[PDB]
């Protein structure tokens, strides 16, 4: 059961650049009879793994001259040379050399991107959400670069809280942003024991935090 | 045209047994070995079970290796894994490949079925309607949403204005709280159909045939 | 033991039209003597089966030229011509021909109405179970078709919890609806831990679930 | 009027044995045959035992060969089933039938007796008011209930202020909880009348004479 450790785990390249991603092996993958059943594979976000090199470096079917395998033995390393839109998702190379079979850790390439800042949006319980005895306050942070934000809820001054469930989306595919939505669950007697409920936003393009909120009552 | 289809993920009590199927077309059986493979919560890939061609000698790894039997059809076009004792640790999408001639390593893969192996219910969504209220803003760009809070298990589906509205939804990964999922979707539509337009999510959860539709109102 | 496959399971027919059951002996139940001793019984809600055809083709006395019998040999077919709302109940063919004598597993005829929508109502533990330790806080949801309905419990709406008990009527012979009780049963202090109970439904007439509640203390 | 009555159905331990009996009218008795079948659990109808016109030729499944025993008492008019060695799978309903001239299928039922075969206790029910608490108002109507919690074995008798009652009644199936069965009553009265009017439950469990009257009172 030999472990393959990928490196890097993130690859930011801008479009244009060349990437290189190694994943070197804790036993030999090297073989005598016919240099080293060593795959690379691609998945790209929402689908399958397809097949991008085989035997440490043939091209399968329709894969572009812009992928090439190297290495031989115990590390092999995969090139992408002129990085496009497309080539976004993660990479996995794989043993197949010996029993079992062994995948990789995945490097995930992210296109890195003009810098861009949160469209943020909060929004309170429904009347159809509290009726059943729960509130959660829900905040969107839209269409942002990089991956890095960090979300504060805060509920009547700087209280901030515990009881949060954040979901980032994958780097969406060609606008290059990503998103992420944190959602404040209290039951209906605690939501309704405050008044100011905060979500702010502090990413890399502002010192100064995306504030949006609102105040308990509808008058 | 290599098309394999799978089919039989579905929701199991840590102990039970499943068999999944996978269906092969487009090219010729008898002379491809075939291979099921996973797919964690983590994204990790496992391989899990190897037969060749004839159906003559099946491989395993340790970890399923007892549990798990690999059959083949070459008449009907069937590969399948047998899965009894069940563990949670089986939660996974189970692909079905094809191998290749050397039969030592993958070259297509198929669509997925996701297993889920858990003890709790099926339970449909409940879903409430992100209406904007926020820090005011009527700009030139409103966004709405909905969410769809306490269900089991994955998937459930959320389109808006019934798949008429696919301008700039965002609809987040589902995660677990109370052994249950949630998931939220965004739209934004210009300001000025903002309430004078209708904008519904759909929801859909099929494990529990549910079906939901809910107006965004103000 | 021959073997008598029955299928379908339920036969969902509306007031007016034809139905047909069908009946698989896995070994034949013609006998060389003549013929056949395959039987169709029906069984009302609540009563105990009666005799509709006999010898396949023959209608006992009483049963109306509407209910006809069918097949040879493996084979059996019972068709009932134009529905009428008092054919519900449960038909079993049956086999006399050879020993043991077998009997089909059954088909439920439901009648098909026009959808309705459950009328729900919960109760409050009773102080009678409540000073006995222990608390069933119960949801009706009555009236309603068809029997596809889907219930959650949500304490403080937080808790769907699970520990519940639910339950069905035979589709009601005055109506064609059903019915079904819900019962979340939970201990005096649980019960007193938390305030707002939550019966939800979610059902093909409505597009948006039927949630009912009571707050454990609303003065 | 050809009429099959059974008698003799109760609660038996494991190792049992129990005689059941039936008494028939309206027919030439010794003209036709005789025999019991079952109903069990999830509907499946066994036959069990058939008799010959003379008590001369006495036929079984193998189920039941040799622990149970046939008897057609045809002096007095009579039909037995004398069984021993009651297992689980012998509780049912037992349905005492009669042959038609044509001695190989059935065409009259009677009424049915139950059997259950069990270890455990007999225990006579709780039976708790439900009045209505709930969200929502108060207009047309209003629905109280019962909830007879805790009894073995079945059955029990509800009926709403005495048999007076019998608009909006349904008493639900009853559920096994851990060896002791759990079933509830709902009834629908106008919002004028249960206020003022009192509306009761009547719970009757016959296996220990319980009989238990509660007042819904709000
Ligand atoms: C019919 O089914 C029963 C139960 O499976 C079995 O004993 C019998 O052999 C089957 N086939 C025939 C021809 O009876």
């Amino acid at each position: 059961d030999v472990l393959m450790t990928q490196t890097p785990l993130s690859l930011p390249v801008s479009l244009g650049d060349q990437a290189s991603i190694s994943c070197r092996s804790n036993q030999t993958i090297l073989l005598s009879d016919g240099d080293t059943y060593l795959e690379w594979y691609l998945q790209k976000p929402g689908q399958s793994p397809k097949l991008l090199i085989y035997k440490v470096s043939n091209r399968f079917s329709g894969v572009p001259d812009r992928f090439s395998g190297s290495g031989s033995g115990t590390d092999f390393t995969l090139k992408i040379s002129r990085v496009e839109a497309e080539d976004l998702g993660v990479y996995y190379c794989f043993q197949g050399s010996h029993v079992p079979p062994t995948f990789g850790g995945g490097t995930k390439l992210e296109i890195k991107r003009a810098d861009a800042a949160p469209t943020v949006s909060i929004f309170p319980p429904s009347s159809e959400q509290l009726t059943s005895g729960g509130a959660s306050v829900v905040c969107f942070l839209n269409n942002f670069y990089p991956k890095d934000i960090n979300v504060k809820w805060k509920i009547d001054g700087s209280e901030r809280q515990n009881g949060v469930l954040n979901s980032w989306t994958d780097q969406d595919s060609k606008d290059s942003t990503y998103s992420m939505s944190s959602t404040l669950t209290l039951t209906k007697d605690e939501y309704e024991r405050h008044n100011s409920y905060t979500c702010e936003a502090t990413h890399k393009t502002s010192t100064s935090p995306i504030v949006k909120s609102f105040n308990r009552n509808e008058c | 045209e290599v098309q394999l289809v799978e089919s039989g993920g579905d929701l199991v009590k840590p102990g039970g047994s499943l068999k999944l199927s996978c269906a092969a077309s487009g090219f010729t059986f008898s002379r491809c070995a075939m291979s099921w493979v996973r797919q964690t919560p983590e994204k990790r890939l496992e391989w899990v079970a190897g037969i060749s061609s004839g159906g003559s000698y099946t491989f395993y790894p340790d970890t399923v290796k007892g549990r798990f039997i690999i059959s083949r059809n070459n008449a009907r076009n069937t590969l399948s894994l047998q899965m009894s004792s069940l563990r949670s640790e089986d939660t996974a999408i189970y692909y079905c490949t094809r191998y290749s001639s050397d039969p030592f390593y993958f070259d297509y893969w198929g669509q997925g079925t996701t297993l889920t192996v858990s003890s709790a219910k099926t339970t449909p969504p409940s879903v409430y309607p992100l209406a904007p209220g926020s820090a005011a803003q009527t700009n030139s760009m409103v966004t709405l949403g909905c969410l769809v809070k306490g269900y089991f298990p994955e998937p459930v589906t959320v389109t808006w204005n019934s798949g008429s509205l696919s301008s700039g939804v965002h609809t987040f990964p589902a995660v677990l709280q109370s052994d249950l999922y949630t998931l939220s979707s965004s739209v934004t539509v210009p300001s000025s159909p903002r309430p004078s337009e209708t904008v519904t999510c759909n929801v859909a959860h099929p494990a529990s045939s549910t079906k939901v539709d809910k107006k965004i109102v103000p």
